[PDB]
């Protein structure tokens, strides 16, 4: 879904939770934060709608 | 002759400039109200270009 994180595009979260301006003028950054914040069993505490 | 070409020429660049809205330059389509009703602006805007 980082992929939707950009101008112009579709989707769920492009959507719905966070919409970049097609003119957007700025960065995106992305790294894993799979050590941190995946726990042990399933980490279900983030949502998305 | 010399009366009956020059309306015939105005006539004939007319004819050609309203012919020309007929023809695609590139574009999915010469109507304009189809790429703006079937087009998502972020690629209309190309297409109207």
């Amino acid at each position: 879904e980082v992929r939707q994180i950009a101008p112009g595009q579709t989707g769920k979260i492009a959507d719905y939770n966070y919409k970049l301006p097609d003119d957007f003028t700025g960065c995106v950054i992305a790294w894993n934060s799979n050590n941190l914040d995946s726990k042990v069993g399933g980490n279900y505490n983030y949502l998305y709608r | 002759g010399k009366l009956q070409d020059v309306v015939n020429q105005n006539a004939q660049a007319l004819n050609t400039l309203v012919k020309q809205l007929s023809s695609n330059f590139g574009a999915i389509s010469s109507v304009l109200n189809d790429i703006l009703s079937r087009l998502d602006p972020p690629e209309a805007e190309v297409q109207i270009d």
